[PDB]
This record gives C-alpha cells, sequence and structure tokens, in this order.
C-alpha cells in the first residue's frame, strides 16, 4: 500500500523536506538512499513511503513542486536533498506571489499538467496506491492555490485514493503579507470539499509553544518546522511502522471522520522539545498522557475545553507497559468524559510502536477531531471579512480573473463549516 | 463544471490584460491626433493674420500711389 507525498510552496517544501529527513533517519536510510539501520522493523513498511530503487536503494516516494525556483534548490542542497529523485523536481519561474489567484489559476495552471505527470509515473509503479499526502501553506500562493488545484485535478484521475494533506494555517504572529486570510479562506473551500484528512497546523499554536513552552525568544521558521516534523512523524507512525494496528489512510479516514465535512483534525505532541538541547529524564506514562491531552501541546491553536471530541486517536512511542498505557488512556476519558460525544461510543483509539523518533526516549502524539476547531475557522473568518467588507486587497485577485462572487462564497462555506462544528458541539 | 470556471477565470485575466493595452493605445492615438490638429489650428492662425498684414501693407502702399 503505497502512499504518494506532495510538497508544494515554500512552506510545503521546507516542511516536506524536513519529514524525509527525520523519518529517513528513524528507517535507517542515509542522504545517499542506503539502509544502515539495526532493526527489521524499520524495512518491514518502507515501501508505504520509498520505492526501492536498483542497487537495493529506497527514493522517497516523493514529488516536489513550486512556482518558484527558490526553496527547492535549497532543498537540493540541504542535507538529504540528494535522495529525492531528480526528474520529481517540477518547477516553473515567474513565482506565485502570496497569491491564491496565480496558484491556482493563472501561473498554476500552466504547470499543474507537468505535475500531474509526475505524478502519474509514480502512481504507476504502485502495486495498491492508498492515496495522496500534500504539504502545503494556506497563506501563500503556491501551497495555498496551486496545492488546492493540484487537489482538485488528483481527486478526477484518483477519485477514489485517499487525499491527505498537512495544512499549515497562517497566522499574524507568523505572517508574510496580509493577504494570508484571503488566501487561506480560499483554501479552507478547496480542504472541505476535496480531502479526506487535513492535519491543521496552526502557525499561531507554533508560534506560542516556542515562545511560552520551549522559552524561544525570538521562534525562526526552523523552530516552527522542528514541531512540525515532530508532528509529521507522530502522525505517521501507524503507516510506516509494524504494530498491533498497521493502519492505512482509508482505515484512518474510516474511523475519524463520521460527517464528510469535519475531517479536520487537531495534531497534539508530547514531549514538546525545543532543537538541539536534549533533556536527559524520560517521561511517565501518565505524563505523556497529560501533556498529550493539553491544550498547551495541541498544534492548532484551539481550546480542547470549548468544544467536544468527536474521534481520539494516540499512538505512544518507546518501550513501556501497554498496561499503562491502557490505564492511563481509560483514565482521561472517564475523568473528563464530559468533552467527549456520549452518541460515537469508544471514541477514542491507542496504539503502540516501539521504535521511538530520534533524541527522545518516549513520546506521545494525539490527533483529535474535536469541534473546538471551528476556533479556528472562527479567527480566520474574522481576519477574512475585516478586509474583504472593504473591498481591501481585492485587485490583487480581480486582476488575474476573479470574481468578488467567488470570495462571498468561500466565506460562506466556510462559516457554514464552523456552523457545523457548532451543531455537533451541543448534539 | 470546476474546470469550466477555471478556463473562464483565466479568459477573463487575458480579456482584460487585453482591453486594457487596448484602451490605452486607443487613448494614446485619439490624444496624439487631437493634438497635431489644435497646434496646427493655432499655427494657421497665426499666420492667417500675420499675412492678412502683407494685404494690409499692400492696400496702404496703393494708396500713396492713388496720391501721384
Ligand atoms: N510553520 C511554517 N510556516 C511557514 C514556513 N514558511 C512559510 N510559512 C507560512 O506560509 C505562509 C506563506 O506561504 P508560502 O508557502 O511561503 O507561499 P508559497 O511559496 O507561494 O506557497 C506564511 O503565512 C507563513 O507563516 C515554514 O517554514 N514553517
Ligand atoms: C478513533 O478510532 C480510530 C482512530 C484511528 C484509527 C482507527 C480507529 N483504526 C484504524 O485502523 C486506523 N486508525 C489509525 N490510523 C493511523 Cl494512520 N494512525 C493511528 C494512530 C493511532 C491510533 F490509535 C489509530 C490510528
Ligand atoms: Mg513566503
Amino acid at each position: 500500500r503505497e502512499i504518494v507525498h506532495i510538497q508544494a510552496g515554500q512552506c510545503g517544501n521546507q516542511i516536506g523536506a524536513k519529514f524525509w529527513e527525520v523519518i529517513s533517519d528513524e528507517h535507517g536510510i542515509d542522504p545517499t538512499g542506503s539502509y544502515h539501520g539495526d532493526s527489521d522493523l524499520q524495512l518491514e513498511r518502507i515501501n508505504v513511503y520509498y520505492n526501492e530503487a536498483t542497487g537495493n536503494k529506497y527514493v522517497p516516494r516523493a514529488i516536489l513542486v513550486d512556482l518558484e525556483p527558490g526553496t527547492m534548490d535549497s532543498v537540493r542542497s540541504g542535507p538529504f536533498g540528494q535522495i529525492f529523485r531528480p526528474d520529481n523536481f517540477v518547477f516553473g519561474q515567474s513565482g506565485a506571489g502570496n497569491n491564491w489567484a496565480k496558484g491556482h489559476y493563472t501561473e498554476g495552471a500552466e504547470l499543474v499538467d507537468s505535475v500531474l505527470d509526475v505524478v502519474r509515473k509514480e502512481s504507476e509503479s504502485c502495486d495498491c496506491l492508498q492515496g495522496f499526502q500534500l504539504t502545503h501553506s494556506l497563506g501563500g500562493g503556491t501551497g495555498s492555490g496551486m496545492g488546492t488545484l493540484l487537489i482538485s485535478k488528483i481527486r478526477e484521475e484518483y477519485p477514489d485514493r485517499i487525499m491527505n494533506t498537512f495544512s499549515v494555517m497562517p497566522s499574524p504572529k507568523v505572517s508574510d503579507t496580509v493577504v494570508e486570510p484571503y488566501n487561506a479562506t480560499l483554501s479552507v473551500h478547496q480542504l472541505v470539499e476535496n480531502t479526506d484528512e487535513t492535519y491543521c497546523i496552526d502557525n499561531e499554536a507554533l508560534y506560542d509553544i516556542c515562545f511560552r513552552t520551549l522559552k524561544l525568544t525570538t521562534p525562526t521558521y526552523g523552530d516552527l518546522n522542528h514541531l512540525v516534523s515532530a508532528t509529521m512523524s507522530g502522525v505517521t507512525t501507524c503507516l510506516r511502522f509494524p504494530g498491533q494496528l498497521n493502519a492505512d489512510l482509508r482505515k484512518l479516514a474510516v474511523n475519524m471522520v463520521p460527517f464528510p465535512r469535519l475531517h479536520f483534525f487537531m495534531p497534539g505532541f508530547a514531549p514538546l522539545t525545543s532543537r538541539g538541547s536534549q533533556q536527559y529524564r524520560a517521561l511517565t506514562v501518565p505524563e505523556l498522557t497529560q501533556q498529550m491531552f493539553d491544550s498547551k501541546n495541541m498544534m492548532a491553536a484551539c481550546d480542547p475545553r470549548h468544544g467536544r471530541y468527536l474521534t481520539v486517536a494516540a499512538i505512544f512511542r518507546g518501550r513501556m507497559s501497554m498496561k499503562e498505557v491502557d490505564e492511563q488512556m481509560l483514565n482521561v476519558q472517564n475523568k473528563n468524559s464530559s468533552y467527549f460525544v456520549e452518541w460515537i461510543p469508544n471514541n477514542v483509539k491507542t496504539a503502540v510502536c516501539d521504535i521511538p523518533p530520534r533524541g527522545l526516549k518516549m513520546s506521545a502524539t494525539f490527533i483529535g477531531n474535536s469541534t473546538a476547531i471551528q476556533e479556528l475557522f472562527k479567527r480566520i473568518s474574522e481576519q477574512f471579512t475585516a478586509m474583504f467588507r472593504r473591498k481591501a486587497f481585492l485587485h490583487w485577485y480581480t486582476g488575474e480573473g476573479m470574481d468578488e462572487m467567488e470570495f462571498t462564497e468561500a466565506e460562506s462555506n466556510m462559516n457554514d463549516l464552523v456552523s457545523e462544528y457548532q451543531q455537533y458541539q451541543d448534539a | 463544471e470546476k474546470r469550466e470556471h477555471e478556463r473562464e477565470v483565466i479568459q477573463k485575466a487575458i480579456e482584460e490584460n487585453n482591453n486594457f493595452i487596448k484602451m490605452a493605445k486607443e487613448k494614446l492615438a485619439q490624444k496624439m491626433e487631437s493634438n497635431k490638429e489644435n497646434r496646427e489650428a493655432h499655427l494657421a492662425a497665426m499666420l492667417e493674420r500675420l499675412q492678412e498684414k502683407d494685404k494690409h501693407a499692400e492696400e496702404v502702399r496703393k494708396n500713396k500711389e492713388l496720391k501721384e
């Protein structure tokens, strides 16, 4: 069951690149593609993410896409840059100028077919293709506008494969330009329709976690992206490693998504760590469990106590008692049973994998489908209409073909989405 | 339907980039043409009266020949 990875634009390629570093280290694959690991657990499911090349080398099933040659050249120059199959670098030259319209309708249109061709070559190699996972941000133009255009086209060619994204939410605390709320509202409309699973990586939550909890006074994208690679390794654990679960994207979607549009997950991680500095006490299973449910460990700036958990998946990494995991997990439910819906019995599921991630002896990754994610979609809807009620900055988009109407629809679909999350917070 | 829309938006951005080069090109030619006529019309007015001055210097000299 192969997965096809796609990373698009400045942000999607920078986090895209860290993911492949991180998990290439966990599977003992080095920057040349040669395996040098200890456990067989590292290669039993290597094919989910890697293609096996002649000479028994491993090549990520990764398609790298940008409207600009900038970041993508930095990937090729990066530590694992040589691991990526070079034919899979697809890129224009004009850039997308942080403009959703250029990504989706003008500039991205030129380039999308060439991306769809590399996607096709990869899919055909595939034995049983589960689907796709995309890394992008919603606040610029390539990953946001072109990214969702790809997602639309992939779903037309492969209507019955799973579509998974890692979508970075914009935030005034980490913002390139003032049109990010416009770009993200337009994308969120796309995502509600055309993905099975999206992980809401909020840059607001990454920022606070960097500032308040890691005490980083002035956090770079590299600090934010350390958090993003930790969560990304986490949520993909039960797909890359052998365990009792041995999950795939579809079973994941079936059990997490009770209603098709409510497929926006809050990720969470524990222990929160800051790059380089390693602390030396491992956590106790009770600590992982309290921290991982802690709002301070959520990667989407939502208060879980303001919503109800529709469903929950939790993944524990390291040598530890599955008895104490069972006990610590049963205890946080029955302590805070108010915050889980009664009408999906037994909606918290847990898995364990022996291999911990690099640097830590024990770790807990949290995947929550909480109705409190509406707080995110409200935050962005507020910034959206704060400008749109004055039609501010709109010309950047009417200049590339778009109509005011298209904004009213996207705005409207998102307010609908927030109403839908609100319906089940009372049910 | 979505692709029908996707090509209508890029057709609009072209339509409008074009209508804008058009109306500029035309606004220019209109201005450059109304300007040659105006400036000429003015230089013509100046001469017509500088020459009506020459006709009056004929009439004046032809009067002193009605002296002799
Ligand atoms: N967490 C994180 N966010 C990023 C990074 N780079 C860009 N962003 C966010 O993405 C938005 C800009 O979109 P970007 O991907 O750079 O534009 P694009 O190249 O056209 O896709 C901004 O709001 C940033 O906050 C990164 O490395 N890490
Ligand atoms: C809430 O009920 C379920 C939630 C999630 C899942 C599931 C049932 N059953 C399945 O087969 C797929 N699966 C999971 N999928 C993936 Cl990719 N990672 C996981 C990590 C931890 C975990 F506890 C479950 C999963
Ligand atoms: Mg940028």
